[PDB]
RNA sequence: GGCGACACACGUGCUACAAUGCCCACUACAAAGCGAUGCCACCCGGCAACGGGGAGCUAAUCGCAAAAAGGUGGGCCCAGUUCGGAUUGGGGUCUGCAACCCGACCCCAUGAAGCCGGAAUCGCUAGUAAUCGCGGAUCAGCCAUGCCGCGGUGAAUACG
RNA sequence: CGCCUCCUAAAAGGUAACGGAGGCGCCCAAAGGUCCCCUCAGGCGGGACGGAAAUCCGCCGGAGAGCGCAAGGGUAGAAGG
């Protein structure tokens, strides 16, 4: 490249529940970000925390227990 | 040269796994990528040029590259322009580099799309480049959220070698590119 | 305020009672 | 609402018009003046002629109106615009 | 630290702030700090890196939030759409659906006032 | 089924636009009324509406019942911000063949417009104005913010 | 009423009519000299705010772009950027 107003771009490190990505090698060193997808959390491994659905359990089969209206 | 996990991962898993798919007889006529490149299209900074200060260095934070603006190609009123009036900037990506962007890309930069349920698949160009765009900036962990003022997007464009899209939606599911199935 | 629903003075201004205004002082 | 003390389908007058119509073939529309009745789950994909106040406007029983009762299937206010 | 997707509270009081995001009341703020026993009266500037983990893995998977809730809401409109109920019918025509004489101030949901004709002047 | 329809216009009211203010906990002090084909003390279950048991009361001896503003203490730091509560989703409790058009509530989320009101216009001369709650009538229940009453704190001003 | 361009103009040139149809009385210290580099308009897909085209990819595209201004000649193996 060239001299100038450019980064180094030196080895960095990024802390997160998820993981320490040991490389990741970006500008500004040692920074803090919320999460990081694809490593347990985020729907890649299909987490489904609530599993939001109410056309069947409550709505088609086991209808006698209680009303309808819906989910 | 510098040590990169995704071209770890590229020289290891992805790269074996597509010769036993499509059956590539030499080592070149597998997918292969270099020169992705980044446009920031910002119509909004047709008034002000101030503005691509506070730009140029926040898209450098996340690609260690400094970009380049581009200049209006004609002229149209119904927007406010002139030959000049540097409106958006675009810069590219290669090798060691283009690597790094997309490990901070697929894993720390995608998730803060809220409501993110996989990425369109269907946007091939048929030859084989995926492209996609983004309307927020600061999911980049290089954004600290206390720097920004202006909210912009971008588009990074992207590259491969195959002639057909068929090869490179492997490549694209593979190198671990989440879409929607 | 008085009409709002989930508070001491919205409860006394409708008559009703529950979990911001219960029937124990 | 009933709150659960007491249970749905308040009306006894059409569930005699329709309780046979399972078990027994031909699907038969049927019309009503049983407005304040509950829609019926076991009969999907049929029809009720329910009354509106002049006309017993048909109504197809489909997998999604097994929650609602039958008066909100069956508009007693017609507007079409006021611009004219 | 961004605890429920991006657009997240903070600066001067967790009590009061975690109200700020669609999805979080008052009172489930209340039922969801106590179960982890963070201080109420604490100002957010100024927090362990481990509980606000621990309050992001405690809100945000028990129950939906804002961009999730309201793809549901949104889709429960249109599941209550396409089937003729009056509940249906009354939101493709904007108007409020718990009775709300229509004929009088209803502007809330209708919008801004429109003038028409007006007989008489 | 409609009298409650709504692209509109007007009158009467209600709650607000906040810091001589809002919320939470504790603690006081009234008058007038009503209630054994009812009011429900007191427990138990439910975050709650309420439900199950169940004592007393033809009632200046029982119940509705808690009065609120006020007082003590803490939080908020004046930002459409725990001001403000509309609108909408879900879940529910009672009354009642029976609550979608047409109920009343309870809970969890919404938490919008409004940051002091153009031209105009109303009420009041001493415990009134302002502000704060309570009861009754009809009524199974109820859209009652209405109406009829009761008390608490308590101004200013009137040359003419 | 003078000048430029096309036609009439009959294949060198030239050629008239109150014949057909347009422009000019300027502009530029960069729009000039040299050296170096680069290739257009369009069409098709793809892509946040982006619409018939604001900026960007990837093919197709030897001239229809462009060459300050009318028109003609000419031009990318550039006089264009
Ligand atoms: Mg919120
Ligand atoms: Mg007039
Ligand atoms: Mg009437
Ligand atoms: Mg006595
Ligand atoms: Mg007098
Ligand atoms: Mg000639
Ligand atoms: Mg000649
Ligand atoms: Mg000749
Ligand atoms: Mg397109």
């Amino acid at each position: 490249m060239k001299e100038g107003i450019h980064p180094k771009l030196v080895p960095a490190r990024i802390i997160c529940g998820c993981g320490n990505v040991i490389e990741t090698y970006s500008t500004k060193p040692e920074i803090y970000v919320e999460v990081c997808s694809k490593c347990h959390p985020f729907y890649t491994g299909q987490q489904r925390f609530v599993d939001t659905e109410g056309r069947v359990e409550r709505f088609q089969r086991r209808y006698g227990d209680s009303y309808r209206k819906g989910r | 040269p510098l040590d990169v996990a995704l071209k770890r991962k590229y020289y290891e898993e992805v790269r074996p796994e597509l010769i036993r798919r499509f059956g590539y007889q030499n080592v070149w006529e597998v997918p292969r990528l270099e020169k992705v490149v980044i446009n920031q299209g910002l119509g909004e900074a047709k008034e002000d040029a101030r503005i691509l200060e506070k730009a140029a260095q926040e898209l450098a934070l996340i690609t260690g590259q400094k970009p380049a603006v581009t200049r209006a190609k004609k002229s149209i009123s119904n927007f406010k322009l002139r030959k000049g009036m540097p409106i958006g900037l675009r810069v590219t990506l290669r090798r060691d580099r283009m690597w790094i962007f997309l490990e901070k890309l697929l894993n720390v930069a995608l998730p803060r799309i809220r409501d993110f349920r996989g990425l369109n698949p269907n946007s091939f160009d048929g030859r084989g480049n995926y492209n996609l765009g983004l309307r927020e900036q600061l999911i980049f962990p290089e954004i600290t959220y206390d720097m920004v003022d202006a909210l912009r997007g971008m588009d990074i464009a992207v590259v491969t070698t195959a002639e057909t899209d068929e090869e490179a939606r492997a490549l694209l599911e593979l190198l671990g590119f989440p879409f929607r199935k | 305020g008085k009409g709002d629903r989930r508070t001491r003075r919205g409860k006394i201004w409708r008559g009703t009672y529950g979990k911001y205004r219960p029937r124990k002082k | 609402p009933r709150s659960l003390k007491k249970g749905v389908f308040v009306d006894d007058h059409l569930l005699e018009k329709v309780l046979e119509l399972n078990a027994k073939g031909e699907k038969r529309l049927i019309k009503t003046w049983s407005r304040r009745s509950t829609i019926v789950p076991e009969m999907v994909g049929h029809t009720i002629a329910v009354y509106n106040g002049k006309q017993h406007v048909p109504v197809y029983i489909t997998e999604n109106m097994v929650g609602h009762k039958l008066g909100e299937f069956a508009p007693t206010r017609t507007y079409r615009g006021h611009g004219k | 630290a961004r605890i429920a997707g991006v657009e997240i509270p903070r600066n001067k009081r967790v009590d009061v702030a975690l109200t700020y995001i669609y999805g979080i009341g008052k009172a489930r703020a209340k039922e969801a700090l106590e179960k982890t026993g963070i201080n109420p009266a604490t100002r957010v500037k100024d927090l362990t890196e481990a509980e606000v983990v621990r309050l992001r893995e405690y809100v945000e998977n028990t129950w939906k939030l804002e961009g999730e809730l309201r793809a549901e809401v949104a889709a429960n409109i249109k599941r209550l759409m396409d089937i003729g109920c009056y509940r249906g019918l009354r939101h493709r025509r904007g108007l409020p659906v718990r009775g709300q004489r229509t004929r009088t101030n209803a502007r809330t949901r209708k919008g801004p006032r429109k003038t028409v004709a007006g007989k008489k002047k």
